[PDB]
């Protein structure tokens, strides 16, 4: 008689793989807004 | 001359703070390595109020971060803008407080209480004079409660001149998240009543309400909704930071909204705010900012105005505009809306101008005001204080770490005194 040959594989031997990694690679590049450029023209020059 | 020294203490803290000290580098021109790129005198002979000297030239801000966990504050620093701070002033903690107010209050914030203390007395302490300080946190949690608390305990004692600026993050309980919001919040409460010079209170479900009833977003991240707090805490020292026509200060924000002591609980709000498909659409004058910073939804707090009366209210105007409409405007909304306004306050309204408008807009306005309304928020923390409490809610944690039954009532009875105290003005 044969051998009925064992096969068999848990859950723990099963249902994972290695996954590949996840694909990050994104920061936030944010344009800087130029500063406006400031002619509350004052005083003496203003008037006078 | 005067400096302000931000302290953060939280996950709500650390993260708010982190986008308030990402839009005040890009107001002083800071890159994130501390390098200052744009040429522009004004914004820099005022940026001693938040950042300092490294002798290499690096402005480096006055940062406290604090959380009782090597948590967020890990995320605060691997992010961009997170070279800014001092790797010193990033003090750990590594035991954890679970949401529970007295393990940041009692028995695990108070061993690093005395090296966080350490940190502010270092870098507030050495100048000539510190003009307050500003706290960030959330009275949620357990660290922002629990040890945002204990330190607040602690300046007002060494500091009993400087003003104490908190930008709290109240429960707000309609939509939320953990079961133990009315014991976080009610703790702190009866400590932020006596020694807290100012709290703004904010609540996220107001952020949600901007987020999508005025600014039209598809989802509203905890990133968009801690942009819209940097904000009005970048707004409220506008005129501390930048020169103006009509300039203030926090003290004259505090002597102009604090009638007595006791009540100095603001609704705070911010907007010259819009949705996508409408800044080509809408114009931009003083009337346009006013009628979007009284309305209904700019506060950041989820208390309707209308429910109640002003005791006494400011508007922190920023850029070019006339003298005449920033007075004209809060006449205007003053006799207009007379009945959610005080009379045995005559002509309840402050305006400041700043001139430098914030980046990209060309003027912008932020509201603080001491409303009446705000009882609606301790009176909807309270019923559900009062529910968990006849039947000995989740409670062997508070009691089991070193409170007695008699500080949970003291909590009860401070905060229902202070709805009550807003009744006799209302
Ligand atoms: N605005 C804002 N709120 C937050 C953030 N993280 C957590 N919260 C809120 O804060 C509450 C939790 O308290 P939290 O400060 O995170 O706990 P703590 O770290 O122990 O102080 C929750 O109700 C959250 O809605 C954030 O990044 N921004």
């Amino acid at each position: 008689p044969p051998t009925l040959p064992f096969h068999g594989e848990s859950a723990y031997r099963t249902d994972y793989v290695p996954k590949p990694l996840p694909e990050v690679a994104k920061p936030v590049e944010v344009k800087l807004p130029p500063t406006l450029p400031f002619n509350a023209q004052s005083c003496y020059r203003s008037e006078y | 001359m005067r400096e302000i020294v931000h302290v953060q203490g939280g996950q709500c803290g650390n993260q708010i703070g982190a986008k308030f000290w990402e839009v005040i580098s890009d107001e002083h021109g800071i890159d994130p390595t501390g390098t200052y790129c744009g040429d522009s005198d004004l914004q820099l002979e005022r940026i001693n109020v938040f950042y300092n000297e490294a002798t290499g030239g690096r402005f480096v801000p006055r940062a406290i971060l604090m959380d009782l966990e090597p948590g967020t504050m890990d995320s605060v620093r691997a992010g961009p803008f997170g070279q800014l701070f001092r790797p010193d002033n990033f003090v750990f903690g590594q035991t954890g407080a679970g949401n529970n107010w007295a393990k940041g209050h009692y028995t695990e914030g108070a061993e690093l209480i005395d090296s966080v203390l350490d940190v502010v007395r270092k870098e507030a302490e050495g100048c000539d004079c510190l003009q307050g300080f500003q706290i960030t946190h959330s009275l949620g949690g357990g660290t922002g409660s629990g040890m945002g608390t204990l330190l607040i305990s602690k300046v007002r004692e060494e500091y009993p001149d400087r003003i104490m600026e908190t930008f709290s993050v109240f429960p707000s309980p309609k939509v939320s998240d953990t079961v133990v919001e009315p014991y976080n919040a009610t703790l702190s409460v009866h400590q932020l009543v006596e020694n807290a010079d100012e709290v703004q209170v904010i609540d996220n479900e107001a952020l949600y309400d901007i987020c999508f009833r005025t600014l039209k977003l598809t989802t509203p991240t905890y990133g968009d909704l801690n942009h819209l707090v940097s904000a009005a805490m970048s707004g409220v020292t506008c005129c501390l930071r930048f020169p103006g026509q009509l300039n203030s200060d926090l003290r004259k924000l505090a002597v102009n909204l604090i009638p007595f002591p006791r009540l100095h609980f603001f609704l705070i709000g911010f907007a010259p705010l819009t949705s996508r498909g409408s800044q080509q659409y809408r114009a931009l004058s003083v009337p346009e900012l006013t009628q979007q910073m009284f309305d209904a939804k700019n506060m950041m707090c989820a208390s309707d105005p209308r429910h109640g009366r002003y005791l006494t209210a400011s508007a922190m105007f920023r850029g070019r505009m006339s003298t005449k409409e920033v007075d004209e405007q809060m006449l205007n909304v003053q006799n207009k809306n007379s009945s959610y306004f005080v009379e045995w306050i005559p002509n309840n309204m402050k305006s400041s101008v700043c001139d430098i408008p914030p980046k990209g807009l060309k003027m912008s306005v932020t509201f603080v005001g001491n409303s009446t309304a705000i009882q609606e928020m301790f009176k909807r923390v309270s019923d559900q204080f009062t529910a968990m409490f006849r039947r000995k809610a989740f409670l062997h944690w508070y009691t089991g770490e070193g409170m007695d039954e008699m500080e949970f009532t003291e909590a009860e009875s401070n905060m229902n005194d202070l709805v009550s105290e807003y009744q006799q003005y209302q």
